[PDB]
């Protein structure tokens, strides 16, 4: 405050005032939870999003005072490597998969069918360099028509190396344990699970509990104890 | 853009007042102010100034800890308080805008100003001339002088040129005696050094009729020069 | 041993505690030395993280390592069995530096302890994304009531003649009230109420939310116990010894000394746990995490 | 049958871009070369500029 | 079927017909004929500012024509405008798509521009009687994440996209005027010719073109890398350009002759760069690694000559003034320095 004049030091004055706002405005994108939503096309992103609602689509909602917000990213058909970096401190991945599809076979290639693609992409989501310390919440979807697509065809389709009762709730046991069985960290990653079908209040409370987790050992690192 | 002023008239000798304006247009809350009083039929000085964020307040030495000066930010109005009065009060009170970042242009909108009667070490800034007899079409020039030199270290220098014509509130013509305001035609020109500058207006017309006043921005107070009038 | 420094109270100087003390707080400075001075080397050198909770850890480690530069001269203390060569005023430090880092680390051994708490039941609080800039403030005022409880040994003519030596002891079995000892008392008594609640609370509340699976997470509750196990291992031992030094107070009156002269000697062997944790602190808080 | 017509914009690119003149590499090297010598007395960086004139000393 | 076994054949032998008058025009290096001239010595560069108070990772900058003012941008959702003299802020704009990934600088010091990874490119006014910055326009259109934003004059704008398009944008009435096509990959950086009648654009299919502002038509293609095009420059003479890819290498490519003029790499490189610049006499070639830390290149032996290693996290962007004054180097642990 000695060499300036007197209109050099009413520009300290306002770059401090805008230090204070950009201060004050950090404060508060750091007590929010940021979640990644993924799936498969139709695998009920959709109604999911719809369930617990209020280039990249955006969703903020709230429960137990605790703001979420939810980014989608299914319309950008871009090079996944090229952008994928952005969401690296993202709290956790909400994958949202129906498995009322093993028989319905993807449009684009006739061979394959849409169950195989969709673990093809946990498997790249699950084991990428950036999401080495992120969590999974993967939710199993359209379970009400499952019950009645298996009776009349069994999921052997689906899984050749299979053999089984062919009743709901093992199938499900088993198409869970194969999708769990694609993590490779196993020390740094937990993939939380959940069966859904259009039930309410249900998914919002799994979520909060997942996050809970995660922010309760994320906390315990940084003070050495954990 | 817009500012309106309200509060004077008639007071008695021994007495307070409040004056108020009201700013509508603009962000008012990223805006220094400065009051700026004129006397009848002399020249304008100046009284206080406030920064944005309420944080630095300066006075006059005439009136330092007599007149208060605060702002009302949510509500968009600037108040000046006066607490004891003498007769040599009375003038009439503008209040200016003014934003200092790299490369701004403080005192641009004047405000209009309200009337006050009364009943009843500093640089030293000259205009030794009195009145410039003028036919329209021609050049002329305007002469002031320092006491000690405007140049800074930085190079910056802190002269301002501008006109006040008769009925109307002054505006902003030259900032630190090079720089053109926005609005003003390319006739005006300013130019000089060290304690010796000069305002040069090319082609002259009918419009230009007024007062001229150059004031110096180092340190506070600002002091500003006398009167310079033009006639045809 | 009735002596007067300026109250009534026995002195006694054993043809023991030279046998003992020396070679006890030998090893625990030689240790505590070197094992305080890596952590606060590390602490500023090697760690570019900083954070809200590494700034607690810090001012414990300053507050042991400034305890163990402070023992040789009380070491040559006893082994000349209470006879002080170095003057008045070093003995007017080398009693207020003992009792400075001492209170001095009970308080940065007990907001680890809340911090924790705080990280574990109550996550996403305001509390635990506080800035490390309102986190050097509680740390410049709790080094501010570490030191305005521990100024009056100061202001005190320290050395006493003991008819033949010079004795430099804060400690004595007086027979009028002080404020060294409740503060003695007091700053076990309540560290503990906390520490309990703390860590209890802490290992039960991440054990009905089913968290006890994961094998980096059943370790970290050895580590919550173990703090806790060596705090009463150490503290308490010279905390009881106090107390019957009380009652033996209360039921006779300082007119028999020849009653306190094995309690006494009992009491400057228990002390000396004190400094065994500054010894084995970064053990259990820094390397062991 | 849009991969005829994808082909032939393709083939009258490749058309009009093989419709340019080029230079030896040496006359290129040379320009190089002159526009690198013919100002070396103007950038501070390659010759470090004396300490009290620069501005961000 | 036929027609299109037919007309690929054709651009194979027009692919080889070029590739043979590419080397029929090949007699010397650059190497050879800089073997003449004497180096330069080993550059000391000293960090004078330090310029903070971003809260994210820092994706573009852009300098001022006045070299005096930057403009920077992070995924903080701020916009900051600094005084590099004096490390005061100026302005500081907030963002409605915190997803940036461009900011560019008017040449005239009136307007700024914003973009990426919401389709949709920003334009910001700076000077206004009302005394704050205020969105002056709203580019919609392209149907991928703004990759590159270069103010072509005070009322045009020429912008690049990750659907494999460039678009030219007249900012007043807000439609295209001018579409470029032809990249197969993403496009990921653009650079404008001194004179603004020129451009060129690198993209994700390891390739590089030169367009055509008037015409609106690609002219000339330049192939070599490997991987990504991350960033591209011109020379100040305006005659060839610099590519940083990501296969820890750059190289010179000229215009008036269709060829490779020279490599710049190491062995104890492995990483790919994200940011490249020349100084203004064209001898020095700075290129910002991901391996944490800058270097400097001799651009006419394709020897280091000093390496600005003061960062805590990967570079990302880099500029240079427009009088070879000082250099400013960005990087994701949200700093900013300016080396002399
Ligand atoms: C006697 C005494 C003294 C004392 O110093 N006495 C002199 C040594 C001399 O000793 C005596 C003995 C008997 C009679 C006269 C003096 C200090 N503190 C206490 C306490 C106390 C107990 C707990 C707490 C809380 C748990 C934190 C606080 C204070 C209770 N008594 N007490
Ligand atoms: C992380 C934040 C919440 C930590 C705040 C610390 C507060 C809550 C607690 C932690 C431990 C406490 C101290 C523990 C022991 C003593 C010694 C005693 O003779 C006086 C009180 C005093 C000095 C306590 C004061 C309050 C205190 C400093
Ligand atoms: O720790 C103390 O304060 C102490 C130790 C021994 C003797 N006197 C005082």
């Amino acid at each position: 405050g000695c060499t300036l004049s007197a209109e050099d030091k009413a520009a300290v004055e306002r770059s401090k005032m805008i230090d204070r706002n950009l201060r004050e405005d950090g404060e508060k994108a750091a007590r929010e939870v940021k979640l990644l939503l993924l799936g498969a096309g139709e695998s009920g992103k959709n109604t999911i999003v719809k369930q617990m609602k209020i280039g990249i689509v955006e969703t903020h909602f709230t429960f137990k005072d605790l703001h979420f917000k939810m980014f989608d990213v299914g319309a950008q058909r871009s090079e996944r490597k090229k952008w994928i970096h952005c969401f690296e401190g993202v709290t956790a991945i909400i994958f949202c998969v129906a498995l009322s599809d093993y028989d319905l076979v993807l449009a684009e290639d006739e061979e394959m069918n849409r169950m195989h693609a969709s673990m093809k992409l946990f498997d790249s989501i699950c084991n990428n360099k950036w999401f080495t310390d992120t969590s999974i919440i993967l939710f199993l979807n359209k379970k009400d028509l499952f019950e009645e697509k298996i009776k009349k065809s069994p999921l052997t389709i689906c899984y050749p190396e299979y053999a089984g009762s062919n009743t709901y709730e093992e199938a499900a046991a088993y198409i869970q344990c194969q999708f769990e069985d694609l993590n490779k960290r196993k020390d740094t990653k937990e993939i939380y699970t959940h069966f859904t079908c259009s039930t309410d209040t249900k998914n919002v409370q799994f979520v909060f509990d997942a996050v809970t987790d995660v922010i309760i050992k994320n906390n315990l690192k940084d003070c050495g104890l954990f | 853009v817009q500012l309106v002023e309200s509060g004077g008239g008639l007071v008695q000798p021994g007495g307070s007042r409040k004056l108020s304006c009201s700013a509508s247009g603009f962000a008012f809350s990223s805006f220094g102010m400065h009051w700026v009083r004129q006397a009848p039929e002399k020249g304008l000085e100046w009284v206080a100034y406030i920064s944005s964020g309420s944080g630095t307040i300066y006075y006059a030495d005439t009136v330092k800890g007599r007149f208060t000066i605060s702002r009302d930010d949510p509500k968009n109005t600037l108040f000046l308080q006066m607490t004891s009065l003498r007769s040599e009060d009375t003038a009439m009170y503008y209040c200016v805008r003014s934003i200092y970042y790299y490369g701004s242009s403080p005192f641009d909108f004047w405000g209009q100003g309200t009337t006050l009667t009364v009943s009843s070490s500093d640089i030293v800034m000259t205009q030794a001339t009195s009145s410039v007899p003028v036919t329209p079409g021609e050049s002329v020039s305007i002469s002031c002088r320092s006491s000690k030199s405007l140049l800074h270290s930085n190079g910056n220098t802190y002269l301002y040129w501008f006109l006040q014509r008769p009925g109307q509130s002054p505006q902003l013509l030259i900032y630190r005696m090079s720089n053109l305001a926005s609005g003003v035609p390319d006739r005006f020109s300013g130019s000089g050094s060290g304690t010796a500058f000069t305002l040069t207006i090319s082609r002259l017309e009918a419009e230009d009729v007024g007062v001229y006043y150059c004031m110096q921005h180092l340190e506070y107070p600002l002091t500003f020069g006398a009167g310079t009038k033009l006639e045809l | 041993f009735l002596e007067i420094d300026k109250k009534n109270c026995c002195v006694f100087r054993d043809d023991f505690i030279v046998k003992v003390l020396p070679p006890v707080l030998g090893l625990e400075f030689i240790f505590g030395l070197l094992g305080n001075g890596l952590a606060l080397w590390i602490f500023c050198f090697h760690l570019k993280s900083w954070k809200s909770s590494r700034i607690f850890l810090f001012n414990l480690a300053v507050a042991d390592f400034l305890l163990i530069i402070c023992l040789p001269f009380l070491m040559d203390n006893y082994v000349r069995r209470w006879d002080w060569k170095f003057g008045d005023i070093p003995c007017r430090l080398m009693l207020f530096m003992l009792a400075m880092n001492r209170q001095g680390s009970i308080i940065f051994l007990t907001v680890v302890a809340v911090d924790r708490y705080f990280r574990v039941v109550h996550p996403h609080h305001a509390l635990n994304k506080i800035s490390n800039r309102t986190a050097a403030i509680i740390s410049c005022l709790l080094w501010g009531i570490t030191i305005g409880l521990t100024v009056h040994l100061l202001k005190k003519k320290m050395p006493i003649q003991n008819g033949g030596a010079n004795l430099c002891s804060s400690f004595s079995i007086c027979h009028t009230f002080q404020w060294h000892e409740a503060m003695f008392l007091l700053e076990f008594f309540l560290p503990l109420g906390i520490i309990l609640f703390c860590s209890a609370r802490i290992i039960w509340s991440l054990r009905q939310r089913q968290m006890d699976r994961h094998a980096k997470i059943k370790r970290a509750i050895t580590f919550i116990m173990v703090v806790a196990i060596v705090f009463v291992i150490c503290f308490l031992p010279s905390v009881v010894v106090r107390i019957r030094i009380f009652w033996l107070l209360h039921t006779s009156g300082t007119q028999n000394c020849e009653v306190y002269r094995s309690v006494d000697l009992a009491f400057f062997i228990t002390l000396s746990f004190t400094y065994m944790n500054s010894m084995l602190d970064p053990v259990v808080y820094y390397f062991s995490s | 049958t849009a991969s005829i017509a994808q082909a032939r914009k393709l083939v009258e690119q490749l058309k009009m871009e093989a419709n340019i003149d080029r230079i030896k590499v040496s006359k290129a090297a040379a320009d190089l070369m002159a526009y690198c010598e013919a100002h070396a007395k103007e950038d501070p960086l390659l010759t470090p500029v004396p300490a009290s004139e620069n501005p961000f000393r | 079927g036929s027609e299109l076994d037919q007309l690929r054949q054709e651009a194979e032998q027009l692919k080889n017909q070029i590739r043979d008058a590419r080397k029929a025009c090949a007699d010397a290096t650059l190497s050879q004929i800089t073997n003449n001239i004497d180096p330069v010595g080993r550059i000391q560069m000293r960090t004078r500012r330090t310029l903070r108070g971003h809260l994210a990772k820092i994706y573009a900058m852009h300098w001022g024509t006045d070299s005096r003012l930057l403009v920077s941008a992070s995924q903080d959702g701020k916009l900051i405008i600094w005084d590099s003299y004096t490390t005061n802020k100026v302005h500081a704009i907030p963002l409605r798509s915190s997803w940036v990934m461009t900011c560019a600088y008017a040449p005239s010091g009136n307007y700024v521009a914003c973009g990426g990874l919401d389709n949709i490119c920003s334009i910001y006014n700076l000077k206004t009687r009302e005394g704050n910055v205020r969105v002056s326009r709203e580019l919609a259109g392209h149907t991928g994440y703004l990759s590159c934003c270069r103010f072509l004059d005070d009322n045009q704008i020429v912008t690049s996209s990750g659907d494999t398009t460039c678009a030219l944008w007249d900012i007043e009435t807000g439609q295209q005027t001018t579409t470029f096509t032809g990249h197969t990959g993403d496009v990921m950086s653009l650079s404008l010719a001194p004179d603004t009648r020129l451009f060129v654009s690198g993209a994700c299919d390891a390739s590089a073109k030169l367009w055509d502002v008037r015409e609106g038509m690609c002219r000339q293609t330049f192939t070599g890398h490997e991987s990504d095009i991350n960033a591209i420059c011109f020379f100040p003479n305006g005659n060839a350009f610099a590519t940083g890819s990501d296969d820890a290498t750059c190289r010179l490519f000229d215009l008036r002759a269709d060829q490779e003029l020279m490599t710049y790499s190491h062995d104890n490189i492995i990483c790919g760069i994200t940011s490249v610049s020349f100084s203004k006499s064209g001898r020095l070639l700075l290129a910002g690694y991901d391996d944490f830390n800058c270097n400097v290149w001799d651009a006419l032996k394709a020897d280091r000559a000093g390496v600005l290693a003061g960062h805590d996290n990967r570079v990302s962007c880099l500029g240079v003034t427009d009088d070879g004054m000082a250099v400013a180097t960005g990087s994701w642990d949200s700093f900013l320095k300016i080396w002399n």
